[PDB]
């Protein structure tokens, strides 16, 4: 309620540079898995893309969103340079970590955690 | 003549209230609830808006040549609204003297950038953005400089645990140095400590 | 107090030692557990108790700053005797 | 000369270690020569020597044994069979060593000191020394 | 108060004499003979090196390095589970279980230290009331294995049991400093 | 159920599974892979070793503290295998060779060395025991390995019953013997191939999918008197493999036929070696034979792994061996190998 | 005499020159590093064991983590350690790197380079004195001059 702005007047202004960021992310993507030998396909990579886009995709306040857009823009430095590597590239995939349940039979059946 | 306390001074505490005078008529858009400590420190505090114009006041007045930033903080206060109370820690060289800039954030409250003040301020507003999340307008670079690179959080604040979400080794299978689930042989003991006997009544928060 | 169990292995102090079912017995394979030889409870009951003339004294360890701090033992019963908190030595008045 | 006084003194470093044997014997498992005042042996063997014209560092030194629990130490020797009544006179904590100033005995400390054994068996392994904090319900055996 | 380093009062004095010797510090490396005749100088000294094993630097009453846990005279077990360096250990190094010994004693059933915690900082020794928890002389216990370095209450009895003999020295030593 | 072994934890590393398991090939190239699967959940790993301390090193990691217990162990002699299973409640037998040796042969491989700790295993008390047999483990086949793997796997369960008997087919993996062998037939101009490559049919499996495989089946209160048929999808033939092989490592590709007579004397002269010898006469012909439809047999699927595709993990193994030049090329250049069914 | 024999002896001979020349690398974090100087000092010569210091990893033997390892240098630290050719050691230096040190509980900082790089001795302290550094130095000699890689050979 009659709150300042960052870099947006509401939502459409927004949603534009979460589109010019996601642009910037698909054009990057094949020139990461080149650079740096990584072991996947492109098409999993901007699937990935997609999916860490998603899960933000709830949200409606546009100081929320532009604050987004300056965290992947940031990751976005690290990943165009090569100041990261494989390993942080990798890490968003959870290569190792078994899928946590979404049943209630098997929480029971493993731990006291809903 | 106590030997055990510490010896007070005069001049100095009515030198820096003059000059808290002095800072307040001439700075009022922007100042508020300037006050002097005990021991000898001056410490003024500000509306984000008067970011700029106050550190360019003190850096390039005559009577307050403060044109050396030492520090560059946060203190995240969870109980107030605007959580972050961002410092600024500044020297004369002139007068030999120190003096204090306070003003208040959020995590969607930023506030101004100041490296066309003080060139030391682009590392510390990097620090301060990667610990606590508080965003820097008009900022050449920042990024993150003390945290990993893939890092989700901004550690310093009081709401995240000192443990961390995260943890590193090395798995054979995949060759990398994967990030896994927090997961401690040992859980960090902590300790209830503070007594519950006061101790200060001058600090007596009153009902 | 090295007493050994049935499994075979030796017990502590603190009656500790693994039971038959317990995988936890592994670490001790091609290896040892450390277990000490020098109990309390017997050396300290391997003591004598220190008549004494009067019915309120005081017990340090033996070298002042080096052993516990200064305490005062009552011996006004004879039901029993007297035993310091810190060192576990006993006094008696006659 | 002075040539001739170092000479003699290295003859007489080179001939002060019993024969060719001992000489070797030294040289080959110390890498120094150096003759010092026996200031006491151990009850393994150790010798213990000492020069004090030596700077501060050179000026005490242990030649150890071959043998001390059953290890073969003519080569593979080590810090930590120096016990306890040597460590402080060796590594310059007193200038009064056991021989002069032995000290305290007590009925629980160790007679025969231990290297240090972190690989062989006879090593330290942890466990926790508590017990069963929980105990389980022992169902009957008998039915119904 | 100052003064300079590198600022030479003033300058415009010059003659053949001052040119040649400037011209011979050029054109034959004066100023490094200098310190190749240093480093010559070294050669012909007495090195500081020490062989280890047999002859070893020099310690003091106070240092501390690993910990043992003491006794009595007696034999008796000198801590009393009281708890408070396991308070002030700032790595949370030690973890304490204690229960009453059956002769009605205040003892711990429990005394660990994680080794790759410990700072090696005296806050224990100095807060024990007893003198129970010492950090003892030695500094040659590498291990090949981290377990090792997880102690409990029986090798910090062993490390008592074998250092007493120079932990009550270089107590003897160092106490009416503390 | 002791009190000790009851599972606890979110299902990671400083956790309890109650695996207490004894992996007798842990010093291989499965068994890294299956300590390594037991360590991320939480269970203590008994390993014997018989080799030098130095490998067995990247295996002191992949465990929480005191979770990792190695002992020294020897099949020659008995009670250096009751010493390993005195605690356990699961035992793995990975062990196996490509090559005999003067003092070990494929009998005293797959056979004698399995009875003996499956016997060791009855009478100390364990619940479980997983061996891993072949794919294609027949008395009736070519190979001394294979023949000797059926032997086992039949004498295992007349010693020890409630068994559980893995039989895989042949599995690549970044240390592996199969696309590793198959590539470094570069260093020869030319490649030979019995038939060229046709009438012989392969279903690699990967070696993730066999851990896991093992680490569920550890778990799972079925497979208790079951065989498994570890085969993984996409059957392939040997030409269009080697092609594919040869491909994503991108050197050349110059194959032509070969008998079999001369390509097991080759085999022979080869394996005439004192260290790991190339090739081997049983290594040419376990090559040279088809893998068995394995759809009589449960497989992962019935176990909880979806089998993973060679398209989709071979890079990671292959790119050790390209050149610059081709280094820096991924999966999707290499017109993937042609599929049957058969 | 024996070909066991042989061999036996064979072994001693490559242990004793992979024990005496044995050329750490130079990769030192944090105040641990500052004892790895003084036992590269004139007191407790390195030098005179034959351990010297080469930069490169491909030139050394054996690496020595002295200073706190962080979840951003972990992976640097494994690149090094894969780029070191086999036979290869660690020596984990310090409680900071044995384990976590005084900052286990901490949220950049890996409990123990034992989770990322295999260590064949631990050295504890905070920071150990050189002479204690130096003693795990002698005592992986002692290691090295154990292994029977030759005998388990010639035993297959
Ligand atoms: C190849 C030709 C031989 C090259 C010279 C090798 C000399 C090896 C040698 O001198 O052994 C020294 C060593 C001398 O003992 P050491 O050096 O190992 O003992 C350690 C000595 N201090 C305590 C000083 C560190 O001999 C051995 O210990 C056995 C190993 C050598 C085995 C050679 C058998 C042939
Ligand atoms: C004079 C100075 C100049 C010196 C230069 C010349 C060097 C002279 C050295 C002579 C001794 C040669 C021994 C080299 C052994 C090195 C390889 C090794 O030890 O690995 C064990 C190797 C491998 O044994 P392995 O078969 O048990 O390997 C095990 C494999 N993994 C790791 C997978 C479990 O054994 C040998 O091959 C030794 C015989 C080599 C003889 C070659 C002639
Ligand atoms: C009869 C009439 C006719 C007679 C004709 C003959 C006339 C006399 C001729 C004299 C000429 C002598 C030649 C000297 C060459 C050196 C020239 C020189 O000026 O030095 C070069 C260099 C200068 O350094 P800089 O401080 O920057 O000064 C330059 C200012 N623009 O300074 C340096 O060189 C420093 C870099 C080199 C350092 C290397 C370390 C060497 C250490 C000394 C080794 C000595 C042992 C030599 C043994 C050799 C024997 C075979
Ligand atoms: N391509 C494959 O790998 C396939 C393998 N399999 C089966 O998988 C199992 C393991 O495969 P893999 O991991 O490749 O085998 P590896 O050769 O990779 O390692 C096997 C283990 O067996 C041990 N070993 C071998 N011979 C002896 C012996 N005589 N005495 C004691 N220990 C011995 C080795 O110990 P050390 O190395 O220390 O001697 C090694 O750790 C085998 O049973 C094999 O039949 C089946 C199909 C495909
Ligand atoms: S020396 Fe310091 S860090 Fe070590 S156990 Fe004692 S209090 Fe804890
Ligand atoms: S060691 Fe000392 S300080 Fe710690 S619990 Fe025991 S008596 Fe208290
Ligand atoms: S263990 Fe201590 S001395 Fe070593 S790096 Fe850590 S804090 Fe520094
Ligand atoms: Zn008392």
């Amino acid at each position: 309620t009659s709150v300042k702005p960052i870099f947006s007047r509401d939502l459409n202004e927004a949603k534009r540079r979460v589109r010019e960021l996601y642009r910037a992310w698909y054009r990057e993507v094949p020139n990461t898995v080149h650079l740096m030998q990584l072991d996947i396909t492109v098409k999993q990579g901007r699937d990935k893309v997609r999916e860490m886009f998603m899960k933000n995709a709830h949200v409606t306040d546009p100081r929320v969103v532009d604050l987004l857009v300056i965290k992947g823009k940031m990751e976005l430095q690290e990943t165009i340079k090569v100041w990261k590597q494989r390993t942080h590239v990798m890490r968003f995939f959870h290569e190792t970590e078994t899928p946590r349940p979404k049943d209630f039979l098997s929480k029971f059946y493993m731990g006291h955690d809903p | 003549k106590r030997p055990t306390v510490r010896p007070r001074s005069d001049v100095t505490h009515k030198q820096l209230s003059a000059f808290g005078e002095y800072v307040a008529e001439i700075l009022p858009k922007y100042v508020q609830q300037v006050q002097v400590s005990c021991l000898d420190e001056l410490e003024i505090c500000i509306h984000p808006d008067g970011v700029i114009p106050t550190l360019t006041f003190l850096r390039d007045h005559t009577n307050a040549q403060f044109k050396s930033l030492a520090d560059l903080t946060a203190v995240d206060v969870p109980t107030r609204q605007n959580r972050f109370e961002i410092v600024y820690n500044l020297l004369s060289l002139r007068f030999n003297s120190r003096i204090r800039v306070k003003t208040y954030a959020d995590e969607l409250t930023p506030i101004d950038s100041i490296v066309s003040v003080h060139i030391a301020a682009n590392w510390y507003e990097r620090e301060v953005w990667d610990m606590f999340g508080v965003f820097f307008f008009n900022h050449p670079d920042l990024r993150r400089i003390l945290t990993d690179y893939g890092f989700e959080g901004h550690p310093f604040r009081k709401d995240f645990p000192l443990t961390g979400y995260v943890e590193l080794r090395y798995d054979d299978e995949v060759k990398r140095v994967v990030a896994e689930p927090v997961e401690l042989a040992q859980e960090f003991r902590k300790f209830d400590l503070n007594s519950p006997w006061e101790a200060f009544p001058a600090y007596r928060q009153p009902p | 107090g090295v007493q050994v169990s049935p499994s075979g292995e030796k017990i502590t102090h603190t009656g500790q030692v693994y039971d038959e079912k317990d995988y936890r017995r592994v670490r001790f394979v091609d290896r040892q557990k450390e277990v000490n030889e020098n109990f309390a409870i017997d050396l300290i009951a391997q003591q004598p108790v220190n008549e004494v003339e009067h019915r309120i004294i005081a017990c340090d360890g033996g070298g002042g700053a080096l052993g516990h701090p200064k305490v005062y033992i009552n011996l006004d019963k004879e039901t029993k005797t007297g035993t310091c908190g810190y060192c576990g030595l006993q006094f008696k008045q006659h | 000369m002075e040539l001739v006084e170092v000479l003699k003194r290295g003859v007489q470093q080179v001939t002060g270690h019993g024969g060719l044997r001992g000489l070797l014997r030294v040289f080959f498992r110390a890498n120094d020569i150096r003759i010092g005042t026996l200031v006491g042996e151990d009850k393994y063997g150790n010798k213990y020597y000492e020069d004090n014209k030596q700077f501060f560092g050179r000026h005490r030194w242990v030649i150890y044994t071959t043998e001390m629990n059953g290890k073969n130490t003519f080569w593979d020797v080590d810090g930590s069979m120096v016990p306890p009544e040597w460590h402080r006179w060796l590594h310059c904590m007193t200038d009064d060593p056991p021989t002069t100033n032995p000290p305290t005995a007590r009925k629980f400390i160790w007679t025969n000191h231990k290297f240090n054994v972190s690989a062989t068996p006879e090593q330290y392994v942890p466990y926790s020394t508590t017990r069963k904090k929980i105990h389980e319900w022992v169902p009957p055996s008998t039915p119904y | 108060t100052y003064k300079y380093v590198n600022k030479k009062e003033q300058e415009s004095e010059v003659d053949m004499k001052s040119a040649t010797d400037n011209a011979a510090r050029i054109l034959m490396w004066t100023e490094l003979i200098r310190g190749l005749g240093m480093t010559l100088s070294y050669l012909f000294r007495e090195p500081a090196t020490i062989n280890y094993p047999f002859e070893k630097g020099p310690l003091s009453p106070r240092f501390r390095g690993e910990h043992a846990l003491r006794r009595y005279p007696s034999g008796e077990e000198r801590c009393i589970a009281c708890k408070l360096c396991e308070a002030i250990c700032p790595a949370q190094a030690i973890t304490i279980e204690a229960e009453p010994r059956a002769d009605g004693s205040r003892r711990t059933t429990r005394y660990d230290i994680d080794m790759t915690k410990c700072i090696y900082c005296g806050f224990c020794q100095e807060a024990c009331p007893v003198d129970a928890i010492v950090e003892g002389p030695n500094f040659e216990f590498s291990t090949e294995t981290h377990e090792e370095l997880l102690y409990n209450k029986e090798k910090l009895l062993n490390n008592g049991d074998k250092w007493e003999a120079e932990i009550a020295a270089n107590i003897q030593a160092d106490y009416l400093y503390r | 159920l002791h009190h000790a072994v009851i599972p606890h934890g979110k299902g990671g590393r400083s956790s309890v599974s109650g695996v207490v398991a004894t992996v007798f090939g842990a010093t291989g190239f499965l068994g890294r892979y299956v300590v390594n699967h037991l360590g991320r959940m939480g269970s203590q790993v008994i390993i014997p070793y018989r080799c030098d301390v130095y490998d067995i090193m990247h295996l002191r990691l992949m465990g929480d503290l005191g979770q990792l217990t190695f002992l020294e162990w020897d099949a020659r002699d008995k009670d250096s295998i009751r010493k390993a299973v005195q605690h356990s409640n699961v035992v793995i037998n990975l062990i196996g060779r490509e090559w005999e040796t003067r003092n070990f042969d494929f009998e005293d491989v797959f056979v004698n060395i399995p009875r003996a700790i499956a016997q060791a295993s009855k009478e100390a008390g364990v619940e479980r025991f997983i061996h891993v047999s072949h794919l294609n483990a027949s008395m009736k086949s070519s190979s001394k390995s294979l023949r000797s793997k059926a032997v086992g796997e039949k004498e295992v369960r007349s010693v020890f019953p409630e068994a559980i008997i893995i039989r895989p087919s042949d599995i690549f993996g970044r240390e592996d013997r199969f696309l590793n062998h198959f590539a470094n037939y570069r260093w020869f101009l030319a490649v030979p191939l019995v038939s060229l490559g046709f009438k012989t049919v392969k279903q690699p499996v990967y070696v993730a999918d066999v851990s896991k495989g093992i680490v569920n089946a550890t778990k799972d209160p079925d497979a208790v008197g079951k065989t498994f048929a570890f085969t993984g999808p996409n059957r392939y033939l040997l030409f269009h493999l080697v092609k594919y092989i040869f491909g994503m490592t991108h050197r050349t590709f110059i194959p032509y036929p070969l008998p079999l007579f001369v390509y097991s004397w080759i085999g022979k002269l080869f394996g005439l070696s004192p260290f790991e010898p190339w090739t081997t006469k049983d290594k040419v012909e376990r090559i040279h034979i088809s893998d068995v439809m394995p759809t009589d047999l449960p497989g992962l699927e019935d176990l909880g792994v979806q089998p993973t595709p060679l398209e989709l993990k071979s890079i990671e193994v292959l790119r050790r061996h390209r050149t610059y030049r081709w280094l820096s090329s991924e999966i999707e250049e290499t017109k993937p190998a042609k599929t049957v069914n058969y | 005499s024996r070909a066991e024999y042989v061999v036996t002896k064979l072994d001693d001979l490559i242990n004793w020159a992979r024990r005496s020349s044995l050329w750490p690398m130079t990769f030192g974090l944090a105040c641990c590093a500052v004892e790895m100087m003084h036992m590269a000092a004139p007191r407790y010569d390195m030098d005179r064991f034959g351990v010297v210091f080469r930069a490169s990893p491909r030139q050394a033997d054996v690496m020595i983590v002295a200073g706190t390892l962080t979840n951003k240098m972990a992976p640097a630290l494994r690149k090094v350690y894969d780029q070191m050719p086999e036979p290869r050691y660690v020596v984990s230096m310090g409680s900071c790197a044995n384990g976590g040190g005084y900052y286990h509980y901490s949220y950049s900082v890996v409990r123990g380079c034992d989770r990322i790089v295999p260590v064949d001795i631990y050295v504890p302290g905070c920071p150990p004195t050189a002479e204690a550094l130096l003693y795990g130095i002698l005592q992986l000699q002692r290691k090295i001059k154990r292994e029977q890689k030759l005998k388990i050979w010639y035993r297959r």
